[PDB]
């Protein structure tokens, strides 16, 4: 059995800006073990059948786990451009796969706030598919040379989340697990 | 009916003292954000502040930090905000906006907003 | 701080005639997050389009916003003389909010 368990039931997710692929492969997977898993505010399988994911074969199936706000779900689509789908993660034209949210107030977010989770607000170039930036140096926004210092026209690059319990639905933290299945020629070891 | 009331306006010399009231009617007002938005003469709004009245969670905006004190009575249902060291350009029109708690966030209730003068 | 410009400071409309008013994010921010108020003049704004295409309550079906990413923008398909204000687009993505310049729609 695929560790699903791991993924879905990590203790703590990974920020956006810096999300954490899980390459599951060599292993069963069941994806009944989504369904009652977790509450499941969206799940949209993009290019593939939910029903056909227990009885299809693939060779690398690639979990992306990060944690975003509700609003910004709908952002982790193919197709879709905005904060999250440009500058943190993106998804290919013709991703397949799933893209797996539910709702985590009463987990991610603490009552004075939650700082930990980031995501990158600025950025010189929209990431290509699957990428992922790491990379803090202050956005050179102003004409002058920012020359690593973080003030007025060089902005630092990760913004806060700041979760609160409280917050507004859409604001409210979701951990987002996106599934991708590569299907190259390879041993296929992942199936039903 | 859902409505936000706020005190009138009042004249301040540049000092260190001043409060502005946010009256809630119509609904339960420590389940709802409120936040402040300034607006300076001739200028494009601009957001103050965040106060939760359910616990008093306060999110600032980055000048205005430490400058201005915002704190809520849940008895009352009112909604304050304090300023320091008033200056000239402190005088603005500040509402009282309620953020949304639907699935988009926004200011779906506004106070009539007061008039501050520094002078 | 994410930065917002809108495109025209003040605007000339006549009725029956389409207008637009855009707003130019600096960074690319969710469509959900972008939303634009009504400032009549010397009065509380009132939510007007939230989500760049959900109209708030009472907004008039005339009404309707577009586009996603940085670029953003409000069109009325005909301007009565009701629809004469002006308009702050605003971003919740980035968490210091920041209206926009406003664009103050003025009759021809």
């Amino acid at each position: 059995l695929c560790p699903f368990d791991e993924v879905f039931n990590a203790t703590r997710f990974a920020s956006v800006y810096a999300w954490n692929r899980k390459r599951i492969s060599n292993c069963v997977a069941d994806y009944s073990v989504l369904y009652n898993f977790a509450p499941f505010f969206a799940f949209k399988c993009y290019g593939v059948s939910p029903t056909k994911l227990n009885d299809l074969c693939f060779t690398n199936v690639y979990a992306d786990s990060f944690v975003i706000r509700g609003n910004e779900v709908s952002q982790i689509a193919p197709g879709q451009t905005g904060n999250i789908a440009d500058y943190n993660y993106k998804l290919p034209d013709d991703f397949t796969g799933c893209v797996i949210a539910w709702n985590s107030n009463k987990l991610d977010s603490k009552v004075g706030g939650n700082y930990n989770y980031r995501y990158r607000l600025f950025r010189k170039s929209n990431l290509k598919p699957f990428e992922r930036d790491i990379s803090t140096e202050i956005y050179q926004a102003g004409n002058k040379p920012c020359n690593g210092v973080a003030g007025v026209n060089c902005y630092f690059p990760l913004q806060s989340y700041g979760f609160r319990p409280t917050y507004g639905v859409g604001h409210q933290p979701y951990r987002v697990v996106v599934l991708s299945f590569e299907l190259l020629h390879a041993p296929a070891t992942v199936c039903g | 009916q859902v409505q936000l009331q706020q005190s009138g306006a009042e004249l301040v010399r540049p000092g260190s003292s001043v409060k502005i009231s946010c009256k809630a009617s119509g609904y339960a007002f420590s389940n709802y954000w409120m936040n402040w938005v300034k607006q300076r003469p001739g200028e494009g709004l601009e957001w103050i502040g965040q106060i939760y009245p359910g616990d008093g969670d306060t999110d600032y905006n980055g000048k205005f930090k430490g400058r201005a004190t915002l704190t809520a009575d849940k008895s009352s249902s009112t909604a304050y905000m304090q300023l320091s060291s008033l200056t000239s350009e402190d005088s603005a029109v500040y509402f009282c906006a309620r953020g949304d708690d639907g699935y988009y966030v926004y200011f779906d209730y506004w106070g009539q907003g007061t008039t501050l003068t520094v002078s | 701080e994410i930065v917002l410009t809108q495109s025209p400071a003040l605007m000339a409309a006549s009725p029956g005639e389409k207008v637009t008013i855009t707003c130019s994010v600096s960074s690319s921010i969710g469509s959900n997050n972008l939303h634009w108020y009504q400032q009549k003049s010397e009065t509380s704004p009132k939510p007007w389009i939230y989500g760049t295409s959900n109209l708030a309550s009472g907004v008039p079906v005339r009404f309707s916003g577009s586009g996603s990413g940085t670029s953003y923008s409000l069109t009325i398909s005909t301007m009565e003389a009701e629809d004469a204000a002006t308009y702050y687009c605003q971003q919740w993505s980035g968490y210091p909010l920041t209206f926009g310049g406003g664009t103050k729609l003025e009759i021809k």
